[PDB]
RNA sequence: CUUGAGUCUCGUAGAGGGGGGUAGAAUUCCAGGUGUAGCGGUGAAAUGCGUAGAGAUCUGGAGGAAUACCGGUGGCGAAGGCGGCCCCCUGGACGAAGACUGACGCUCAGGUGCGAAAGCGUGGGGAGCAAACAGGAUUAGAUACCCUGGUAGUCCACGCCGUAAACGAUGUCGACUUGGAGGUUGUGCCCUUGAGGCGUGGCUUCCGGAGCUAACGCGUUAAGUCGACCGCCUGGGGAGUACGGCCGCAAGGUUAAAACUCAAAUGAAUUGACGGGGGCCCGCACAAGCGGUGGAGCAUGUGGUUUAAUUCGAUGCAACGCGA
């Protein structure tokens, strides 16, 4: 019901799936998208083009909201981390400022082994 | 092949009306050589059909083509090992042949009796859009919807 | 890799500055390489492979190759 | 006596060691807000988690471990090893000029100390990871690889153990013997005219001459030419095993045989072949298409069975309408 103009969409673009959260600026979600709800499964949501679908999908979902700003916040490797935003511009936002926020630690918590493959 | 350009052979277009296309289409249908038969019948079902239909011979044959062309075919890549089934753009010369080739065969399907009538009747559903070969385009494509998600990364 | 689209600013051009700033950051291969532990005797191992490779090709290109092809 | 060896003076660089604080990023968990059907994972799945509201996102809190970038065939250390920042204690190396002692040196069986990781004892701690273990896949099976979990352990204190491909697979010390390109850290002169010119020490990387080597290669940091001392080897297996001794809480470590058995076992390089190596390329090899065979009857050849005999031969492609 509520209007607010100015939004941050939270790209989390892991290498399995990506997900896309419209927010307030403050940090309260509006509505969210992944490629696994949007129709695609294993090989097919791990691509760019699951990421753009979900990516509309999200955007459509915020409709109501009536958001016209967005600031996009893309976090992980992906292989949306492009598709995703790109979708988003053409879904019809202004897109302000782009910001990388992937979380690398200052060499802290032991990773997982390595996969014999 | 490997290392071959070659140059695209030289058909002949149809006496009656003159027409590539509608030679292409005469010699999809030929069977054992015996194109004189081929034409025999592609002429009377062209004739029965602008009877039936409309226009012209050439113009009803064409409605039908644009009804069953494939704009999108797949292939399957296998460069991961496994295949992922791609889309891809049908390029013209093939979009003819391929939608040639569906209408031939789904007329040899028919229930009709004589070859000219099945082809006619064929044609004739092809214009309408609720055919076989039409049938048989819409799975093409609903395959390569399908598969979108591997369109761009070959 | 913070940017902000200045006015006038077109996305595209936008997204091209953005995907730079990534690159030059290094944000993917930090990833990457940090997905699982390297052992630290695989590290130096690989450091050394590098390092001699990367010497052998210069010395290759630069001195070895002052030659006729043809 | 002063050239080896050491002392003193002044500086230098350093993840050298011990102790105590602290910082930020990130993971986990906890509480709360927003919010809604997915998340997670894989080659593809499932187990798992989520409508008892997860994942995502913002705030706050707890706690443990490790220190991104700098970061380097960089540095330090006898080796093992050492990596955020700050302080306290502390060892060594190197250069400069002198001054001092006056062979005080080198090596070392026994002996003594130090000695990664795993492991053990006692007491803490426990985020992440993860032997064991559990479930899901894969598979002929899969007590594995892959996935989801997960306990010892990894961390701290103090003891033990005492071994590693603990490797440069190269014992320590000293002298001598053509070069080139770097890195690092001192120092003398040159106006530093600029980041710069010419020297002289230390450590260090690569290339290469003579010489050496079975060859590969080593080559002023030698595997070259020599001297001192030590350690060790004498065919493969049996066997670094048995017995005995010593050490250890244990696991085990260390010292270390014999019978019996074979005529080889090995090192380096060469030519092939092969690779679920890599690059380049071709062929109805695939792909794109068209028509068949495999089902039916019959012809014909073969296997088999039968027969008195069913003549003999061909019998993966490259025998089977073949000799015929
Ligand atoms: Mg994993
Ligand atoms: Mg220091
Ligand atoms: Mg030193
Ligand atoms: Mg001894
Ligand atoms: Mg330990
Ligand atoms: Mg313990
Ligand atoms: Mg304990
Ligand atoms: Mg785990
Ligand atoms: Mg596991
Ligand atoms: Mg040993
Ligand atoms: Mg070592
Ligand atoms: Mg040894
Ligand atoms: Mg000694
Ligand atoms: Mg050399
Ligand atoms: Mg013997
Ligand atoms: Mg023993
Ligand atoms: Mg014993
Ligand atoms: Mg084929
Ligand atoms: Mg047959
Ligand atoms: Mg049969
Ligand atoms: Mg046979
Ligand atoms: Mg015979
Ligand atoms: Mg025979």
């Amino acid at each position: 019901r509520k209007q607010v103009s100015d939004g941050v969409a939270h790209i989390h673009a892991s290498f399995n799936n990506t997900i896309v959260t419209i927010t307030d600026r403050q940090g309260n979600a509006l509505g969210w998208a992944t490629a696994g709800g949007s129709g695609f499964r294993g090989s097919r949501k791990s691509t760019p083009f699951a990421a753009q679908v979900a990516a509309e999908r999200c955007a459509d979902a915020v409709k109501e909201y009536g958001i016209k700003n967005l600031e996009v916040m893309v976090k992980g490797p992906g292989p949306g981390r492009e598709s995703t935003i790109r979708a988003l511009n053409a879904a019809g936002f202004r897109i302000t400022n782009i910001t990388d926020v992937t979380p690398i630690p200052h060499n802290g918590c032991r990773p997982p082994k390595k996969r014999r493959v | 092949p490997r290392r071959r350009v070659i140059g695209q052979r030289k058909i002949l277009p149809d006496p009656k009306f003159g027409s590539e296309l509608l030679a292409k289409f005469v010699n999809i249908l030929m069977v054992d050589g015996k194109k004189s038969t081929a034409e025999s019948i592609v002429y009377s079902a062209l004739e029965t059909l602008a009877q039936r239909s409309g226009k012209s011979e050439l113009e009803a044959f064409e409605v039908a083509l644009e009804n069953v062309r494939p704009t999108v075919e797949v292939k399957s890549r296998r460069v991961g090992g496994s295949t992922y089934q791609v889309p891809v753009e049908v390029r013209p010369v093939r979009r003819n042949a391929l939608a040639m080739r569906w209408i031939v065969e789904a007329a040899r399907k028919r229930g009709d009796k004589s070859m000219a009538l099945r082809l006619a009747n064929e044609l004739s559903d092809a214009a309408e859009n609720k055919g076989t070969a039409v049938k048989k385009r819409e799975d093409v494509h609903r395959m390569a919807e399908a598969n979108k998600a591997f369109a761009h990364y070959r | 890799p913070v940017i902000k689209v200045r006015e006038n600013e077109p996305f595209d051009v936008a997204l091209r500055r953005f995907k730079r700033s990534c690159e030059k950051a290094g944000v993917l291969a930090e990833v990457r390489r940090r997905e699982f532990y390297e052992k630290p005797t695989t590290e130096r191992k690989r450091a050394k492979a590098s390092a001699v490779k990367r010497h052998a090709k210069k010395l290759a290109r630069e001195n070895a190759r002052r030659t006729r092809l043809y």
